[PDB]
C-alpha cells in the first residue's frame, strides 16, 4: 500500500523474497513442446514421494508450474481453472496461454488484503504452437523461452544464458532441465526428486513417469 | 360498528357501542374500542379490530414517548398528523379508520381519518358500519353552542340510531368526554336448562 | 489517548476539551439576553426555522454542518408532528447528534457554540460539542465569554447585550460589526435587528 | 381442517375444551391430535399454524420464563399472542388462539380469543352454551356444562368431534 | 472504527472502563433510599453563573409511568442513554402491555451499556445511574454503572463523595422509614456532600413538588 | 398513458429539417391542454416533436437536456443514439415510455431525421411522420417523393404547410435551417 | 511522517502520491509525438490497444496499468455504443484522472502509480495526453514518460513534427528515443496499430 | 485511522494470544465458585461478591441446565442470554430439551469467534454448567474464557482456584458420592479458600441440581438451610 | 369534483368546491381544498384526497426547506416542477390532479404527471361541465374585479350538473401583500 | 495533529491546514466582481453554462470539485427547474468541501476556488470556496502564492463602478504585476448572458498586451 521513498512497492519487494524459499522451475520452451520442470521439493522422507505435486494441468492444453507460497498457488489455480472452462462455455474456443495468464495477473495486486507470493509458469502448446508465459507475484506476465523460476534460479537463469538454443528438439530440451536440476539441487537428483511434466506438439499434456527421468 | 365523535363548546364527546362481529356472529358484545392513545388524547377504532387495535397501540406508544420526552402533553394535531401519515403508508393494507379526539391548549379537535389517511375535522363526525344512519341524526340535531352535557343527549341517541337500524352495530353505548376540565370514562354506559351433574 | 475519543485517567475526554478550546480559538464573542418580552443574540446569525434563529460559535466551517442539521430536524419535526420544534427541543436533539461525535472515536467534535434563540416565552439555549444543552437567562460564548458572563450576572435588553459586547471586549463597535437577531413576543418571527 | 376450542370460565375453576381430531381434507386422520398446550391455551384453525404458534410461544414465553421466574400474567401472555399473530398481517397465519387459566396466586380467570366463555374454532358452540352458562359453578359443574356444550356443538358438527379433552383449571386439582 | 477500544491490561483489566469509573467519581452528588413509602432520589445541581435554568435538564427523568434515573457523570452521556432508556420501556409496553418490572429495563439497560465495552470504535458509558422503581409490592432502587453491572440496593448514593455518602445511608438508616423520613437521610447524606428531587411511592412517579422540598 | 398530443410531423429541406406539429395535448375524446408545444429546441440547430404521452416528453425533454447540458460544457445521430438507448431501457423494465419522436437535426450538410418509437424501435427516414400522419400524412409525403426523389427548401415546406391542413390548425412550424432551430 | 495516502505534509503535500512518480522511473521509456495525420507511441519495449484509434504506453508499474486500461477499453465502448460515435480521446483521458483520483483522496487506497501516454486520434486533429500519478493530465504538443525522459525532452525544444509526416516522425522518434522498439500509429488513414 | 486499532486478534511471536492470556488472569479477580457432581446431583456453590450490607450469579439457562458465571459481570449477562437463546431455539426446531454438552459447544463456538476474527474483546468469564443431559445424566463443564470446555466431576473456578481444586483433587475421591457427600465436600473446599473460617450466609449460595422426582429442578438452597449447612459446619471446625 | 383557477392582476383569483364525497355519500361540506403549502404557493387538488395529503404537505416540507436556505419565496414553477416529480416517480400508485398557483402564476399537473402551465385551468370530474363558461368569457382587457365574479359564478354552473360539488364556494386571492380568501 | 478527526490540544486540526498550505503554493488565481459580472483570470471551468469557477491548489483533486459542481447544478436544474443561484450553489460545494474535515479517513481537499456567476435578480456573484469549507462573497477574490500580493493591486482597483470591460484587461494586468505568465481571463458577465465563457481572443491578446 505504501509506496516506498525509492518507488515500488514493499509487500511485493517481500513477496520476491518470498520465492527465494520456494522451489526451483526451469520453464523450458523448446518450439516443439513444452517442459516445465521443478524440484520436487520433498525433503522428508516419510512424506510421501509421490503424493507431494508440484505442477498442476489448468486445460488439457496448457500447463501450470508453482513456485514460492504453495499453499497460496491453489486458490490463483483454480481459479485459472474456471477462467478458462468459461472462455470455453462463452465461445467454444479454449483459452490461449497469453490471456490465461493475464486473468490472474489482474487478480494478482486487488489488495486494498495481501499479495500473493507465487511465481508461475504456465505452458501451453495453442494454434502459436509452443508457448511459455512465466508470471511474477507482481502481477507481471511476461512471454518467455526460458525462464527458471524460484531460489537456486538465478544460477539456473545464467547456466540457461550459455545452452539456451534457436529452436529446439524437444527430448533435447528436457536433457536440459534434467541436467539443471542437478546443479541447483543440492542433493544429487532422482527421479523422485523432481516432478517433470511435459505437452508435445500433437499431446495433451504429461506428467512424466519416474522411469524415463533416470535416462 | 358505530363509533361517533362530536366537538361540543368544551371539548369532544367520544361515544361508541359495545359489539364486534366475525361477519354474521357476534363475538364479543362488550367490545373497547375507545381506545386511550394517551390520558389526554383518545381514538375510536372501526373497521377491523385488529388493524385498529394495532395501530392504536403504535401510536400510543408513539404519543406517549414524545410527551414522555417534551415533559408537555402533546397536541392533537401531532396525533393526526402522525395518524395521517401512518394510514396512508401501507396503502389501504390498513382498512381501520379511526377517529380521533383529543384537546390540548389549543383546545379541542377530533378528525375523523379514513384508512387511506383523510383527517378532516369538522364538529360532527361518526365512522363504522352505522355510520349513514348516524350521520344523519348528526346532522339534523347538532347545534353549533351546544353546551357540555347536552352532547350526552346527542351521541347517545346518534349511536343508539345506529344500534338499532344497522345489523353490524349494537350493544350498551361508551361515551367518553373529552375535556381539560375533566376525563370522563363510562366503560358500560348507555343500555338502550341447567345441564344437570353427574 | 489524547487523540482518539477515549477516558483519560482522570475520567475526562481530551477531544471534547479541546474543541472547547477550539470555539474560543473561534475568536468570536457572541450574547445572548433572555428579555420578557424579547430574546435579543448579538455576534453568524442563522434562521434554522422561520421562528427559530441560532448563532454557532467557533470554527466557521463547522458551524454550516450543524446549521445544515438543525433546519433538517426542525423541518422534519413538522413532517411528522406538524408544529414548531420548541427551541428545546431543537436543542436537545442537535446536542443529542453532537454527542454521537463524542461517542465515536472515528469522527470528531464539531466546535461551535450553538446559542439558540426563539420563542417557544422567550428561550435562550447553549449546545456544548459535548452534547450538553441547558437554558440560560443571559448566555455568552465566545473569547471573552467569562469576562462577559460576571456582567450579566451583574444585570434595555438590547442594550443589555449591546453595553455587555462593548463593555467587555472593550472596543466600541461600528453597526457592521455587530450582528443583532430579535425575537419579541409579538414577533416570533426571528429578525435582525438591523442602533 | 380446523377443530373446536371451546372454553368457558364459571368460578375460580377454568374450564377449557377441544376435540380430538383432525383431518386432511374429509378424512379423519388421527382420533388424537393435542390442541390444549399447557395458565393454559388451545389453539384450532390449520394444524400448521397450531403447531407453528404452539412452538414459537412457547420459545417467547420461556426466554421470559427464565428471564424472570415470575409466572407470566394472562394479559400478558394475551398480548404475547396478539402481537405475535398480528406480524404476519401480510402473510396471516390461520389459527385461533383462545387462552384459558388463572391469574397467578390471586386465584383469578382469565380466558380470551384472538383473531363468560370464548368459542372459536371451525365451529355450534356460541349459540350453545351462552343461556346455560350460569355464573357460579363448582367444577363438578363446570365440567358438566363445558361437557355437555362440547359433545353437543361437536357431534353435530363434521369435521369434528371423535374425542374430548376437558381442563378444568384449579390450584387445588386439574381433572381431565 | 470496528475495532474496540476496550482492551485488558496484563492482569485482566478493563483499562477505559476503570477509566469511566474515575468519570462517574466527578459529577455532582447523588442519593437514593428505599423507605418503604417508597423510594427518593435527590441529586446536588448548581446555579453556577446565577444565570443558569433548573427546569431545563433535569437529571431526575421519568423513564416509565413509575420509573426514573438520576444520574451522576458526565452529563451529555445521559441524556442519550435516557433515550434509549425510554425505548426499551415503550417497546416493552408495545409487545406485553404492562409497565415494565424494574429489574428488566434496569437490565436491559444494563446490556446497552456492555455493549460498547465489547463494540468496536466506542468507548463504554460514564454515566452511572440509579434506577429506582416501585412494582407490585415493593420498591425498587438499582445502581447501574459503567460497565453495565448493576445491583438492587436498600440504600445508596454516586457522585461526589459518594464514599462517605454510603456509610450514612448504612448507620444514619437502617430497615424502614416513612418516605419523607428516609428522605431526611437524604437530605442529610447529600448534606456530607439548585437541588432536583424526585420520589416514587405508588402515585405515579413524581418530582417531590417544589414548594414542598422546601 | 396520461394525456398525449399527436400529428408530429419531419421532414428535410436541403439545408433545413422543416418539423411542424400542431399544439393539442387531448386526453381522451376532451381536448385538455390545446396548448402545448411539443417541439423542444434541442441544439443550436437539431430538435425533436413528440407524440404520445406528455409526460414522458416532459421527463424526456428535462433528460435529453441534462445530457447536451452536460456534454457542452465537459449531433443528431447522437441524440436518436441515445434516445433509442432511452426507449430501449424503459421497455426492458416494462415501463416504457408512451413517447414516439422524430429528431431533425442538420450536421454536416445532412439532415439526419430519426423516428424513436416507443417500444425501442429505431430508423432514420428523410420524410418522418408520426401517429395519425403515419397513416394520412405518410403518402402525401411519399406521393411527392415518388415523383422526385429529393424535396427543396420549397417543397417540402410547402408540403407540411399542406399536409398539416390535410389536431387543430394552432400548429407551430419549426424549420431547421442551415444555422439551424426556427419556428414559427 | 507521511507514510499514509490521506496523510498530508506539514512541509507539503502528499508523499505517496510523489513516490507514485518514483515508481514511474523503473518502468521502460515510451515517446508520444504527434502530426495532423498521425499520433507517434514509440515505446522502448507496453503500447497497448485501448480503442480502435486511441492507445495507451504504459511506464511504471505494470499492475495499475493494466488496471486502468481494463477500465479503459470499458469506457470507449461506453461512447461508441451510448452515443454511436467513436469516443472523444479527451473525454477518456477525463475519466482517467476521475479514477485516479479516488486513492488520492482517500485511506487505504494507493495511488495508480503508473504514468501513461494516452496517445489518440482526435476530430480536433490527434492528440497526446500524459496522466501523472496524481489524476492531473496534460494536453501537449509532444511528450516522454518513463526512465531517462528528461533527455528526450530535450531534444524536443528544437523540434517541425507538426509538419513533417508519420515516416519522417518515426524516423525521428527513434532518434528521440535513443536519448525493443514497439510502434504505436493511429492517423486519419488508419487505424490504431502496433507496429 | 487503524492505526490505533492493537488488533486483539493478533497472534503473538510467543504463540500464546494476549487477550486470552488476559482473560485467564481477570477470572483470578473474580470471586471463588465451585461445583461437585455426584451420582445423583450436582452442586453448584458459589460466593456472594461481597457481603455488604444494604445490596439486598447462578442463572436458568434450563429447568435441567444452569450456568455458574465467575469472570466478570457485564458480559456474563449476555453469555447467560445467548445461552438462553441456543437452549430455547434447540427446544424449538428439535422438540426436545438441549442435552448440555451441546449447549456449551454452541456458547463456546460464540465465544472462539472473538478471539479468531473482527478486532473485538473477548469475553473474559469462566463459566461451569452443571446439568442432566438424557444421554448422559447429570454433568457439569466448564468453559475456559477462550473457547475449551471440559467435563468435570468437581471443579472450582474463581480466586484460588488452583488451591481449590487441588484440594479436590485428593478430596474428592471417585464415584462415591451420595449427594451427601457434595454438600460435605463443598462446604469444605469453600471454608478453606476464604480467610474466613467458615462462611456466612450472605457468603455462600448453593444451587443443587436434583433430578425432583422425574422432572429434574434446579434450586437455590432456602437460606435456613444454608443455614444448617453452616451450623454443621461450626461444629465440623 | 372542481377546481377552478384563473390568473391575473397582483395575483391569482382561484376557487374550489367543499365537498369530499367518498362515493355518492358526502363526507364533509366544509373541506378546504385550496389549502396552503407555503405563504405563496397554495395547491389546490383533485385526484384523491388521500394521495394529495401524501403530496403537498410533502411539498411543503420541501418548499419551506426551500425557502430557508435560498431565503427569498420560492417559485412557484419549483413547487410545481415538486409536483411534477413527486407525480411522475408514482403516477401509478397515486392520483392527483394538482392545480398549483402561487405568486401569479397559474400551474397545473395531470394525474400522468407532466406540469403544463396554463393561464387558467379547471379539475376534477366535475370540471367539464364549465368550459363553455370559461372559454366564452376569458378576455385580456378584464380588470381585476372582474375575475372575482367569473371564478364564483362559473364554479356554481359547475356544480348544479355535478353530483360531486356542491358545499361553499370557497376562492383564494393570492397576490402582494395578501390573501383574501373568501367564501 | 496528523491525522484528521483529532484535534491538537489549542484548538484546530493541523491536517486542514497542511491541505491549505497546497493552495499557498500555486499561483494566483484573481476573479473580480464587477458592476456586472466576474472576470475570472488565473496566471476554468463550466460548472454550469450559469456558473464559472477558477481552481488554485492542486489539480488533479479540483476537477473533482468541479465535477461534483457540474453535478449540483443540474440536480438543482431537474428538482427545482430553475437555474442554480451562487449564494446557495457555494454553499452546498462547500459543504460537501467540509465533510472531509470532520473524518479521519478521507483527506481535506487541497484546492481553493472562486466560483463566480451574473445572473439577473442576484447580479454578479463571487464566491470563493476554502477547502475548510468556508466560503464567502467577495468584491474581489485573490487566492495562490501572491494572496495578498495580488490583494494589494485589486484594492487599488475600485471596480464598484469600474465596468467590466475594463477588468477584462485590469485582471490580466495585477497578474503581469503580481508574476513567463500563461495568461486565461473569463467573462460572466450580462454582455456574455451569464455564459460562463474564456475572453474573446482578440481582447485577450491585446489583455496581454
Amino acid at each position: 500500500n505504501t509506496f516506498s521513498p525509492e518507488g515500488r512497492l514493499f509487500q511485493v519487494e517481500y513477496a520476491i523474497e518470498a520465492i527465494k524459499l520456494g522451489s526451483t522451475a526451469i520453464g523450458i520452451q523448446t518450439s516443439e513442446g513444452v517442459c516445465l520442470a521443478v524440484e520436487k521439493r520433498i525433503t522428508s522422507p516419510l512424506m510421501e514421494p509421490s503424493s507431494i505435486e508440484k505442477i498442476v494441468e489448468i486445460d488439457a492444453h496448457i500447463g501450470c508450474a508453482m513456485s514460492g507460497l504453495i499453499a497460496d498457488a491453489k486458490t490463483l489455480i483454480d481459479k485459472a481453472r474456471v477462467e478458462t472452462q468459461n472462455h470455453w462455455f462463452t465461445y467454444n474456443e479454449t483459452m490461449t496461454v497469453e490471456s490465461v495468464t493475464q486473468a490472474v495477473s489482474n487478480l494478482a495486486l486487488q489488495f486494498g488484503s495481501r499479495p500473493f507470493g507465487v511465481a508461475l509458469l504456465f505452458g501451453g502448446v495453442d494454434e502459436k504452437g509452443p508457448q511459455l508465459f512465466h508470471m511474477d507475484p507482481s502481477g507481471t506476465f511476461v512471454q518467455c523461452d526460458a525462464r527458471a523460476i524460484g531460489s537456486a534460479s538465478e544460477g539456473a537463469q545464467s547456466s540457461l544464458q550459455e545452452v539456451y538454443h534457436k529452436s529446439m528438439t524437444l527430448k533435447e530440451a528436457i536433457k536440459s532441465s534434467l541436467i539443471i536440476l542437478k546443479q541447483v539441487m543440492e542433493e544429487k537428483l532422482n527421479a523422485t526428486n523432481i516432478e517433470l511434466a511435459t505437452v508435445q506438439p500433437g499431446q495433451n499434456f504429461h506428467m512424466f513417469t519416474k522411469e524415463e527421468l533416470e535416462e | 360498528t358505530t363509533i361517533a365523535g362530536v366537538v361540543y363548546k368544551d371539548g369532544i364527546v367520544l361515544g361508541a357501542d359495545t359489539r364486534a362481529t366475525e361477519g354474521m356472529v357476534v363475538a364479543d358484545k362488550n367490545c373497547s374500542k375507545i381506545h386511550f392513545i394517551s390520558p389526554n388524547i383518545y381514538c375510536c377504532g372501526a373497521g377491523t379490530a385488529a388493524d385498529t387495535d394495532m395501530t392504536t397501540q403504535l401510536i400510543s406508544s408513539n404519543l406517549e414517548l414524545h410527551s414522555l420526552s417534551t415533559g408537555r402533553l402533546p397536541r392533537v394535531v401531532t396525533a393526526n398528523r402522525m395518524l395521517k401519515q401512518m394510514l396512508f403508508r401501507y396503502q389501504g393494507y390498513i382498512g381501520a379508520a379511526l377517529v380521533l379526539g383529543g384537546v390540548d391548549v389549543t383546545g379541542p379537535h377530533l378528525y375523523s381519518i379514513y384508512p387511506h389517511g383523510s383527517t378532516d375535522k369538522l364538529p360532527y363526525v361518526t365512522m363504522g358500519s352505522g355510520s349513514l344512519a348516524a350521520m344523519a341524526v348528526f346532522e339534523d340535531k347538532f347545534r353549533p353552542d351546544m353546551e357540555e352535557e347536552e352532547a350526552k343527549n346527542l351521541v347517545s341517541e346518534a349511536i343508539a340510531a345506529g344500534i338499532f337500524n344497522d345489523l353490524g352495530s349494537g350493544s350498551n353505548i361508551d361515551l367518553c368526554v373529552i375535556s381539560k376540565n375533566k376525563l370522563d370514562f363510562l366503560r358500560p354506559y348507555t343500555v338502550p336448562y341447567r345441564c344437570e351433574k353427574g | 489517548d489524547r487523540h482518539i475519543t477515549i477516558f483519560s485517567p482522570e475520567g475526562r475526554l481530551y477531544q471534547v476539551e479541546y474543541a472547547f478550546k477550539a470555539i474560543n480559538q473561534g475568536g468570536l464573542t457572541s450574547v445572548a439576553v433572555r428579555g420578557k418580552d424579547c430574546a435579543v443574540i448579538v455576534t453568524h446569525l442563522f434562521k434554522i426555522t422561520e421562528n427559530i434563529g441560532c448563532v454557532m460559535t467557533g470554527m466557521t466551517a463547522d458551524s454550516r454542518s450543524q446549521v445544515q442539521r438543525a433546519r433538517y430536524e426542525a423541518a422534519n419535526w413538522k413532517y411528522k408532528y406538524g408544529y414548531e420544534i420548541p427551541v428545546d427541543m431543537l436543542c436537545k436533539r442537535i446536542a443529542d447528534i453532537s454527542q454521537v461525535y463524542t461517542q465515536n472515536a472515528e469522527m470528531r467534535p464539531l466546535g461551535c457554540c450553538m446559542i439558540l434563540i426563539g420563542i417557544d416565552g422567550p428561550q435562550v439555549y447553549k449546545c456544548d460539542p459535548a452534547g450538553y444543552y441547558c437554558g440560560f437567562k443571559a448566555t455568552a460564548a465566545g473569547v471573552k465569554q467569562t469576562e462577559s458572563t460576571s456582567f450579566l450576572e451583574k444585570k434595555q435588553t438590547v442594550e443589555t447585550a449591546i453595553t455587555c459586547l462593548s463593555t467587555v471586549l472593550s472596543i466600541d463597535f461600528k453597526p457592521s460589526e455587530i450582528e443583532v437577531g430579535v425575537v419579541t413576543v409579538e414577533n416570533p418571527k426571528f429578525r435582525i435587528l438591523t442602533i | 381442517n380446523g377443530g373446536a376450542v371451546m372454553a368457558m370460565k364459571g368460578k375460580n375453576c377454568v374450564a377449557i375444551a377441544a376435540d380430538r381430531r383432525f383431518g386432511i381434507q374429509a378424512q379423519m386422520v388421527t382420533t388424537d391430535f393435542q390442541k390444549i398446550f399447557p395458565l393454559y391455551i388451545g389453539l384450532a384453525g390449520l394444524a400448521t399454524d397450531v403447531q407453528t404458534v404452539a412452538q414459537r410461544l412457547k420459545f417467547r414465553l420461556n426466554l421470559y420464563e427464565l428471564k424472570e421466574g415470575r409466572q407470566i400474567k394472562p394479559y400478558t401472555l394475551m398480548s404475547m399472542v396478539a402481537n405475535l399473530l398480528y406480524e404476519k398481517r401480510f402473510g396471516p397465519y390461520y389459527t385461533e388462539p383462545v387462552i384459558a387459566g388463572l391469574d397467578p396466586k390471586t386465584f383469578k380467570p382469565f380466558i380470551c380469543s384472538l383473531d363468560d366463555f370464548v368459542v372459536s374454532g371451525t365451529c355450534q358452540m356460541y349459540g350453545m352454551c351462552e343461556s346455560l352458562w350460569e355464573p357460579n359453578m363448582d367444577p363438578d359443574h363446570l365440567f358438566e356444562t363445558i361437557s355437555q356444550a362440547m359433545l353437543n356443538a361437536v357431534d353435530r358438527d363434521a369435521v369434528s368431534g371423535m374425542g374430548v379433552i376437558v381442563h378444568i383449571i384449579e390450584k387445588d386439582k386439574i381433572t381431565t | 472504527y470496528s475495532f474496540s477500544l476496550t482492551t485488558f491490561s496484563p492482569s485482566g483489566k478493563l483499562v477505559q472502563i476503570e477509566y469511566a469509573l474515575a468519570a462517574v467519581a466527578g459529577g455532582a452528588p447523588s442519593v437514593g433510599i428505599k423507605a418503604a413509602n417508597g423510594v427518593v432520589l435527590a441529586t446536588e445541581k448548581k446555579q453556577k453563573s446565577i444565570l443558569y435554568d433548573e427546569r431545563s435538564v433535569h437529571k431526575v427523568e421519568p423513564i416509565t409511568k413509575h420509573i426514573g434515573l438520576v444520574y451522576s457523570g458526565m452529563g451529555p452521556d445521559y441524556r442519550v442513554l435516557v433515550h434509549r432508556a425510554r425505548k426499551l420501556a415503550q417497546q416493552y409496553y408495545l409487545v406485553y402491555q404492562e409497565p415494565i418490572p424494574t429489574a428488566q429495563l434496569v437490565q436491559r439497560v444494563a446490556s446497552v451499556m456492555q455493549e460498547y465495552t465489547q463494540s468496536g470504535g466506542v468507548r463504554p458509558f460514564g454515566v452511572s445511574l440509579l434506577i429506582c422503581g416501585w412494582n407490585e409490592g415493593r420498591p425498587y432502587l438499582f445502581q447501574s454503572d459503567p460497565s453495565g453491572a448493576y445491583f438492587a440496593w436498600k440504600a445508596t448514593a454516586m457522585g461526589k463523595n459518594y464514599v462517605n455518602g454510603k456509610t450514612f445511608l448504612e448507620k444514619r438508616y437502617n430497615e424502614d422509614l416513612e418516605l419523607e423520613d428516609a428522605i431526611h437521610t437524604a437530605i442529610l447524606t447529600l448534606k456530607e456532600s439548585n437541588i432536583e428531587v424526585g420520589i416514587c411511592n405508588e402515585a405515579g412517579f413524581r418530582r417531590l413538588t417544589p414548594t414542598e422540598v422546601k | 398513458p396520461m394525456v398525449t398530443g399527436t400529428s408530429v410531423l419531419g421532414v428535410k429541406f436541403e439545408g433545413g429539417v422543416v418539423i411542424a406539429a400542431d399544439m393539442l395535448g387531448s386526453y381522451g375524446s376532451l381536448a385538455r391542454f390545446r396548448n402545448i408545444s411539443r417541439i423542444m429546441r434541442v441544439n443550436n440547430s437539431t430538435m425533436l416533436g413528440a407524440s404520445g404521452d406528455y409526460a414522458d416528453f416532459q421527463y424526456l425533454k428535462q433528460v435529453l437536456g441534462q445530457m447536451v447540458i452536460d456534454e457542452e460544457l465537459l449531433s443528431p445521430r447522437a441524440i436518436h443514439s441515445w434516445l433509442t438507448r432511452a426507449m430501449y431501457s424503459r421497455r426492458s423494465k416494462m415501463n416504457p415510455l408512451w413517447n414516439t419522436m422524430v429528431i431533425g437535426g442538420y450536421a454536416d450538410g445532412e439532415s439526419f431525421l430519426g423516428y424513436v418509437d416507443m417500444l425501442g424501435v429505431a430508423y432514420e427516414a428523410p420524410s418522418l411522420a408520426t401517429g395519425y400522419g403515419a397513416y394520412l400524412a405518410q403518402p402525401l409525403l411519399r406521393e411527392v417523393l415518388e415523383k422526385q426523389p429529393v424535396l427543396s427548401q420549397t417543397e417540402a415546406r410547402d408540403l407540411v404547410e399542406r399536409c398539416m391542413r390535410v389536431s387543430y390548425n394552432r400548429f407551430q412550424i419549426a424549420t431547421v435551417t442551415e444555422k439551424g432551430v426556427e419556428i414559427e | 511522517y507521511d507514510n499514509d495516502v490521506t496523510v498530508w505534509s506539514p512541509q507539503g503535500r502528499i508523499h505517496q502520491i510523489e513516490y507514485a512518480m518514483e515508481a514511474v522511473k523503473q518502468g521502460s521509456a515510451t515517446v508520444g509525438l504527434k502530426s495532423k495525420t498521425h499520433a507517434v507511441l514509440v515505446a522502448l519495449k507496453k503500447i497497448l490497444h485501448v480503442d480502435n484509434h486511441i492507445g495507451i504506453s504504459i511506464a511504471g508499474l505494470t499492475a495499475d496499468a493494466r488496471l486502468l486500461c481494463n477500465f479503459m477499453r470499458q469506457e470507449c465502448l461506453d461512447s461508441r455504443f451510448v452515443f454511436d460515435r467513436p469516443l472523444p480521446v479527451s473525454r477518456l483521458v477525463s475519466l482517467i484522472g476521475s479514477k485516479t483520483q479516488i486513492p488520492t483522496q482517500r485511506y487505504g487506497r494507493r495511488p495508480y502509480g503508473v504514468g501513461l501516454l494516452i496517445a489518440g486520434y482526435d476530430d480536433m486533429g490527434p492528440h497526446i495526453f500524459q496522466t501523472c500519478p496524481s489524476a492531473n493530465y496534460f494536453d501537449c504538443r509532444a511528450m516522454s514518460i518513463g526512465a531517462r525522459s528528461q533527455s528526450a525532452r530535450t531534444y524536443l525544444e528544437r523540434h517541425e513534427f507538426m509538419e513533417c509526416n508519420l515516416n519522417e516522425l518515426v524516423k525521428h522518434g527513434l532518434r528521440a528515443l535513443r536519448e525493443n522498439v514497439s510502434i504505436g500509429i493511429v492517423g486519419k488513414d488508419l487505424e490504431f496499430t502496433i507496429y | 485511522s487503524r492505526r490505533y486499532d492493537s488488533r486483539t486478534t493478533i497472534f503473538s511471536p510467543e504463540g500464546r494470544l494476549y487477550q486470552v492470556e488476559y482473560a485467564m488472569e481477570a477470572i483470578g479477580h473474580a470471586g471463588t465458585c465451585l461445583g461437585i457432581l455426584a451420582n445423583d446431583g450436582v452442586l453448584l456453590a458459589a460466593e456472594r461478591r461481597n457481603i455488604h450490607k444494604l445490596l439486598d450469579k447462578i442463572y436458568k439457562l434450563n429447568e435441567d441446565m444452569a450456568c455458574s458465571v465467575a469472570g466478570i459481570t457485564s458480559d456474563a449477562n449476555v453469555l447467560t442470554n445467548e445461552l438462553r437463546l441456543i437452549a430455547q431455539r434447540y427446544l424449538l426446531q428439535y422438540q426436545e430439551p438441549i442435552p448440555c454438552e451441546q449447549l456449551v459447544t454452541a456458547l463456546c463456538d460464540i465465544k472462539q469467534a472473538y478471539t479468531q476474527f473482527g478486532g473485538k474483546r473477548p469475553f473474559g468469564v469462566s463459566l461451569l454448567y452443571i446439568g442432566w443431559d438424557k444421554h448422559y445424566g447429570f454433568q457439569l463443564y466448564q468453559s475456559d474464557p477462550s473457547g475449551n470446555y471440559g467435563g468435570w466431576k468437581a471443579t472450582c473456578i474463581g480466586n484460588n482456584s488452583a488451591a481449590a481444586v487441588s484440594m479436590l483433587k485428593q478430596d474428592y475421591k471417585e464415584g462415591e458420592m451420595t449427594l451427601k457427600s457434595a454438600l460435605a465436600l463443598a462446604i469444605k473446599v469453600l471454608n478453606k479458600t476464604m480467610d474466613v473460617s467458615k462462611l456466612s450466609a450472605e457468603k455462600v449460595e448453593i444451587a443443587t441440581l436434583t433430578r425432583e422426582n422425574g422432572k429434574t429442578v434446579i434450586r437455590v438452597l432456602k437460606q435456613k438451610e444454608v443455614e444448617q449447612l453452616i451450623k454443621k459446619h461450626e461444629e465440623e471446625e | 369534483t372542481t377546481i377552478m383557477a384563473v390568473q391575473f392582476d397582483g395575483g391569482v383569483v382561484l376557487g374550489a368546491d367543499s365537498r369530499t364525497t367518498t362515493g355518492s355519500y358526502i363526507a364533509n361540506r366544509v373541506t378546504d381544498k385550496l389549502t396552503p403549502i407555503h405563504d405563496r404557493i397554495f395547491c389546490c387538488r383533485s385526484g384523491s384526497a388521500a394521495d394529495t395529503q401524501a403530496v403537498a404537505d410533502a411539498v411543503t416540507y420541501q418548499l419551506g426547506f426551500h425557502s430557508i436556505e435560498l431565503n427569498e419565496p420560492p417559485l412557484v414553477h419549483t413547487a410545481a416542477s415538486l409536483f411534477k416529480e413527486m407525480c411522475y416517480r408514482y403516477r401509478e400508485d397515486l392520483m392527483a390532479g394538482i392545480i398549483i398557483a402561487g405568486w401569479g402564476q397559474v400551474y397545473s399537473v395531470p394525474m400522468g404527471g407532466m406540469m403544463v402551465r396554463q393561464s387558467f385551468a379547471i379539475g376534477g370530474s366535475g370540471s367539464s361541465y364549465i368550459y363553455g363558461y370559461v372559454d366564452a368569457t376569458y378576455r385580456e382587457g378584464m380588470t381585476k374585479e372582474e375575475c372575482l365574479q367569473f371564478t364564483a359564478n362559473a364554479l356554481a354552473l359547475a356544480m348544479e350538473r355535478d353530483g360531486s360539488s356542491g358545499g361553499v364556494i370557497r376562492l383564494a386571492a393570492i397576490a402582494e401583500s395578501g390573501v383574501e380568501r373568501q367564501v | 495533529d496528523l491525522s484528521a478527526s483529532t484535534f491538537s490540544p489549542d484548538g484546530r486540526v493541523f491536517q486542514v491546514e497542511y491541505a491549505m498550505k497546497a493552495v499557498e503554493n500555486s499561483s494566483t488565481a484573481i476573479g473580480i466582481r464587477c458592476k456586472d459580472g466576474v472576470v475570472f483570470g488565473v496566471e476554468l471551468f463550466n460548472v454550469d453554462r450559469h456558473v464559472g469557477m477558477a481552481v488554485a491548489g492542486l489539480l488533479a483533486d479540483a476537477r473533482s470539485l468541479a465535477d461534483i459542481a457540474r453535478e449540483e447544478a443540474s440536480n438543482f436544474r431537474s428538482n427545482f427547474g430553475y437555474n442554480i443561484p451562487l449564494k446557495h450553489l457555494a454553499d452546498r460545494v462547500a459543504m460537501y468541501v467540509h465533510a472531509y474535515t470532520l473524518y479521519s479517513a478521507v483527506r481535506p481537499f487541497g484546492c481553493s476556488f472562486m466560483l463566480g456567476s451574473y445572473s439577473v435578480n442576484d447580479g454578479a456573484q463571487l464566491y470563493m470556496i476554502d477547502p475548510s469549507g468556508v466560503s464567502y462573497g467577495y468584491w474581489g477574490c485573490a487566492i495562490g502564492k501572491a494572496r495578498q500580493a495580488a490583494k494589494t493591486e485589486i484594492e487599488k482597483l475600485q471596480m464598484k463602478e469600474m465596468t467590466c470591460r475594463d477588468i477584462v484587461k485590469e485582471v490580466a494586468k495585477i497578474i503581469y504585476i503580481v508574476h513567463a505568465f500563461e495568461l486565461e481571463l473569463s467573462w460572466v458577465g450580462e454582455l456574455t448572458n451569464g455564459r460562463h465563457e474564456i475572453v474573446p481572443k482578440d481582447i485577450r491578446e491585446e489583455a496581454e498586451k
